[PDB]
């Protein structure tokens, strides 16, 4: 398939969506709810690009790149001003309720929400009202829970339930009080619950074992091991 | 206007209503030409012929969007290996300002049952569900009684009228969310899930309830069906000289002399509805605004009152026809308080799925509360306008948020002076930190 | 602590017969438990999950999604006054003030004797007869603030 | 622990600028001469003074959503109280 991103011609797989095709080409599109292993649902509304009907089109339309097939002869723009403004607005809406927690958050320096906040260029708060808050649950010895930092990207439930077939994690509540956790306190029973700490783009689910002796990702000495 | 004559030729939906506001049961319904269209459909017409008949009649969606019903029915798959088809009646009707389906189901339940029967035969739908809101208690009682009477009379169940067609009709009462009326979220709630909507394509006609072909239609569309099949296509096309065929339940509500509901042809102007049928505004009240089609439509002014109640004319004026149940706003109503109430409803009826609705409708609510208390700050109106622009069609997962920002758009467009009167404080979201000199932005 | 009564179990299974998938009876199972006991307690989530064969997380998500499934104890009668825009024009605020001054509770609260719980609901689909109220199953229209102290005293 | 190698430090102030709680502060004192270079490694007992320094009132924990003793959820600045998901209100 042939796509044109910002007037530049690329050859992609027509069976892919535009978000994964553009990330594979090295382009940067911010995203939260999409994951390579979980598929596309179009929840967070972060990955908006501007699609044009043809090359001789100037108005365009904001589409979700994760929900749009990268079909032959596609014309999109990532660096469109209206698309950039919308993506910054989505980060702003997630930032309205987000707690002032980065120094005391185990995800700092390793946080996808931080990265997409910076990538959209949002650094000025004009929201002046209150932030919603949440009580935390006890999820057992491995996973620490901080529901304040949630952006309701639904990655956790989609992984834990539709991928790993776990039964004891879900989404509760409604409009802007949507809660992600267990129905009550207790150990998460999935044998693969630990992948939440990398699936969750924020610091809601964090490695409690690491949190005991915490250090930031830049301070870590890594090696490839088995 | 008290002198309303409801002939069956001009009033297909309401001519058999009773004066004592009592429901019409099976004996009285069949006495007044009941299940004749169902008999003609099931005994003398193919399902494809009924689909094409509804398509040629021009029956558009009475739920608000006005999509063609024959086009929606024709989009079911032609594969004969799929025969687990479902017909769903969207009896939710949760939009503020909408009360037409309540009247239709409470007083004429067999009209809905017959329309579901004809539509289920046309769609080859083996099962049918009436997704009814949980607050319509009397509608639930009347619909269940009408279904029991039609089952005992052989109009429902197995081998209906000797044709071999099997149709089972259930009534599923809801548990109170406004998003449950959105058709894909309706399907999700029918399956016992949280009522999040679904991305289309695939449309429910190909993959709907439990992955089967499913057709969701409003109560009023299915109630339009039996008159179409009992009187013909030409009759349905020869009662209004407008591009929207047939009759529509229209009505004015809110501080008018006679708030109510009347069956009127398309192309009837809003002014004649408001004056002749609603009686005009009440004593000592001045008409200042109106919403044509419920809480999710744009406000219109007095100059727009001469518009015919059609999809195209109201759409060309910067609004939409919606449910065609207009709400009148008098001069004693402050627009900032009204829009604050509207946005409070829309923000707490968010389903929580997608970010802009879930997290920007509460921001509009808080800005409107500040403007209502007189604590507005500069940049609030611009923030509201940006929220209106960025919650439009396509930016959010479903259509709840564009409908939410339509009244805010129109109220800022027309009655901007109230919104600017809300702004009384200087802008601030920072307090002073003692040892740090602030960056004084220009 | 919680055990489903026999009639509740038969009603839930009869509702399960109506659907291709047993998960589709979750809302009606919650409403059956709520009709029998006023609200859905904590053990009812696991009991309904066991009957339906779906996870308790799914049942809790459904119960907390829908506004009319009560996951906290309510009073003997639930007053549900309309909050939406036509009743705002018709003056629901006077009705809410009258209800608050009679019951001495805020919306979302229950009286100290457990008789009434006051709740704002969305539009009751009765906008031409507003303002509107719903006590437990009865819809009261054409409300005036002076008719509240007579309407409330016929719900013992 | 908190240690600073003052034999290495160039007194540039980048740490104080980087501190999001105003905990670390460079102060008007310059008499830090030493006999042994090992004594220029200052542990936490050599750095933690008994007052607020140059920023007299900032409390980062009054801003953070994360709960500690004396501040539960909803008690930080500009924070609403936590609405329980089982609340009766719509
Ligand atoms: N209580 C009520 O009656 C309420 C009504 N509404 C109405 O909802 C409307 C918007 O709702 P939507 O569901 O977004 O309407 P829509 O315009 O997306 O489509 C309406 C119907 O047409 C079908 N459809 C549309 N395009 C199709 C296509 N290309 N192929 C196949 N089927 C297609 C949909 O499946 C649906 O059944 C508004 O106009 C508003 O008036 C909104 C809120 C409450
Ligand atoms: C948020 C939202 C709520 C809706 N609520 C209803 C409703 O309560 N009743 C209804 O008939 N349609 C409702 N609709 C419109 C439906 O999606 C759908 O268009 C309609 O129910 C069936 O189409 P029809 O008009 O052809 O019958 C709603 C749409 C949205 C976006
Ligand atoms: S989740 Fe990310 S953005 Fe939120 S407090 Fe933690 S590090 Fe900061
Ligand atoms: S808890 Fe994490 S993974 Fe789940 S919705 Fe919130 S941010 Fe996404
Ligand atoms: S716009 Fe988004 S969050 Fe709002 S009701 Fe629709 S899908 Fe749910
Ligand atoms: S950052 Fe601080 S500790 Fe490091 S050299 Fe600069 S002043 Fe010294
Ligand atoms: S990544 Fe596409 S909408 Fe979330
Ligand atoms: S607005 Fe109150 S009944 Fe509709």
């Amino acid at each position: 398939a042939t796509i044109h991103v910002d007037g530049k011609e690329y050859e992609v797989n027509g069976a892919d969506n535009l978000l994964e095709a553009c990330l594979s080409l090295g382009l940067d599109i911010p995203y939260f709810c999409w994951h390579p292993a979980l598929g596309s649902v179009g929840a967070c509304r972060q990955c908006a690009v501007k699609q044009y009907q043809n090359a001789e089109d100037t108005r365009g339309r904001l589409v979700m790149s994760c929900m749009t097939p990268a079909s032959d002869g596609t014309f999109i723009s990532i660096d469109d001003e209206e698309a950039k403004q919308f993506r910054e607005s989505v980060v702003e809406w997630l930032m309205t309720n987000h707690p002032h927690d980065c120094p005391v958050c185990e995800e700092g320096g390793n946080c996808h929400l931080q990265d997409m906040t910076v990538m959209t260029g949002h650094s000025f708060r004009r929201y002046r009202f209150t932030k919603r808050t949440h009580r935390n649950q006890d999820l057992g010895p491995f996973i620490s829970h901080e529901m304040n930092r949630c952006i309701a990207c639904y990655r956790c439930v989609r992984y834990y339930k539709d991928y790993a077939d776990g039964t004891d994690l879900g989404v509760y509540g409604a409009h802007d009080n949507v809660y992600f956790g267990r129905p009550e306190d207790g150990t998460l029973e999935s044998e693969f619950s630990g992948n939440l700490v990398e699936i969750c783009p924020t610091g809601v689910f964090t490695d409690k074992t690491h949190s005991e002796r915490y250090n930031r990702k830049w301070d870590m000495q890594f090696a490839p091991s088995i | 206007m008290k002198n309303i004559i409801r002939t069956p030729e001009t009033h297909p939906l309401t001519w058999r209503l009773r004066d004592d506001k009592q429901p019409v049961w099976l004996d009285e319904y069949r006495s007044k030409n009941g299940y004749e269209g169902a008999r003609k459909a099931l005994t003398g017409l193919s399902p494809d012929e009924i689909v094409n008949q509804v398509k040629d009649a021009g029956l558009k969606g009475r739920g608000g969007a006005g999509f063609s019903t024959g086009l929606k029915w024709s989009l079911m798959p032609k594969d004969e290996s799929m025969n687990i088809r479902y017909l769903l009646c969207n009896a939710d009707e949760m939009e503020p300002g909408t009360y037409k389906d309540r009247l239709l189901m409470e007083q004429l339940p067999h009209l809905l049952v017959e329309g579901m029967l004809i539509s289920a035969f046309a769609l080859k739908a083996y099962r049918g569900y009436i997704f009814l809101r949980g607050e319509y208690i009397e509608a639930a009682v009347n619909l269940r009684r009408a279904i029991a009477e039609a089952t005992e009379a052989g109009l429902l169940g197995k081998n209906i009228m000797g044709t071999g067609f099997d149709f089972e009709l259930f009534v599923h009462t809801g548990a109170g969310r406004y998003i449950c009326g959105e058709e894909t979220a309706l399907i999700n709630s029918l399956e016992g899930r949280r009522a999040n909507p679904r991305s289309k394509p695939p449309f429910p006609a190909t993959s709907g309830a439990w992955g089967k072909p499913t057709c969701v239609n409003n109560v009023e569309t299915l109630c339009n069906v039996p008159a179409i099949l009992a009187n013909g296509v030409e009759w349905y096309q020869n009662i209004s000289k407008s591009k929207d065929a047939g009759t529509k339940l229209m009505g004015f509500s809110g501080r008018v002399k006679n708030p109510g509901l009347w069956e009127l042809p398309f192309g009837t102007t809003a002014r004649e509805i408001l004056e002749d049928y609603a009686g005009g505004m009440r004593d000592g009240l001045k008409f200042k605004a109106w919403q044509p089609g419920g809480a999710g439509t744009d406000f219109l002014t007095e100059a727009h009152l001469d518009l015919p109640m059609e999809f195209e004319s109201i759409g060309k004026a910067g609004s939409r026809l919606g449910t065609a149940l207009a709400m009148a706003v008098d001069h004693e109503i402050n627009m900032v308080s009204l829009v604050r109430n509207l946005e409070e409803f829309f923000a707490r009826e968010s389903c929580g799925w997608c970010t802009p609705c879930r997290d920007g409708l509460p921001w509009s609510v808080k800005i409107l509360r500040a403007l209502e208390r007189g604590e507005g700050q500069p940049g609030d109106i611009e923030t509201l306008e940006q929220l209106c622009r960025f919650l439009g069609p396509g930016k959010t997962f479903c259509a709840h948020a564009p409908g939410a920002v339509e009244p805010l758009q129109s109220a800022i467009k027309y009655f901007r002076e109230e919104f600017e009167a809300g702004i009384k404080q200087p802008f601030s979201n920072t307090h002073l930190i003692n040892g740090i000199q602030p960056n004084l932005l220009k | 602590a919680f055990e489903l009564s026999a009639a509740e179990r038969e009603a839930i299974e009869h509702e399960m017969h109506h659907y291709e998938d047993p998960r589709a009876a979750s809302i009606e199972a919650l409403k059956i438990v709520q009709k029998q006991r006023g609200w859905v307690p904590d053990g009812a989530i696991h009991a309904i999950a066991d009957v339906l064969g779906i996870p308790a997380s799914d049942v809790e998500g459904v119960a907390t999604f829908y506004s009319q499934i009560f996951r906290q104890p309510v009073g003997r009668h639930v007053i549900r006054y309309c909050d939406s825009v036509v009743c705002h024009i018709n003056g629901y605020q006077g009705i809410q003030a009258a209800l608050e001054k009679k019951l001495n509770i805020k919306p979302g609260q229950t009286t100290f004797d457990g008789r009434f719980t006051l709740l704002p609901t969305c539009c009751l689909g009765n906008c031409d007869k507003g303002p509107n109220m719903m006590i437990d199953e009865d819809t009261h229209a054409h409300l005036t603030p002076e008719a509240i102290p007579e309407l409330l005293e016929r719900y013992k | 622990f908190f240690r600073i190698n003052f034999s290495r430090c160039i007194f540039c102030g980048l740490c104080e600028e980087a501190c999001p709680t105003t905990a670390i502060q460079l102060t008007p004192d310059f008499e830090m001469g030493e006999y042994k270079r090992q004594d220029l490694v200052y542990e936490k007992e050599d750095l933690l003074i008994s007052g607020p320094g140059k920023y007299p009132e900032y409390n980062f924990y009054r801003m953070a959503g994360m709960a500690i003793d004396g501040k539960d959820k909803g008690e930080a600045e500009n924070e609403a109280k936590p609405i329980d998901v089982k609340s009766l209100l719509p």
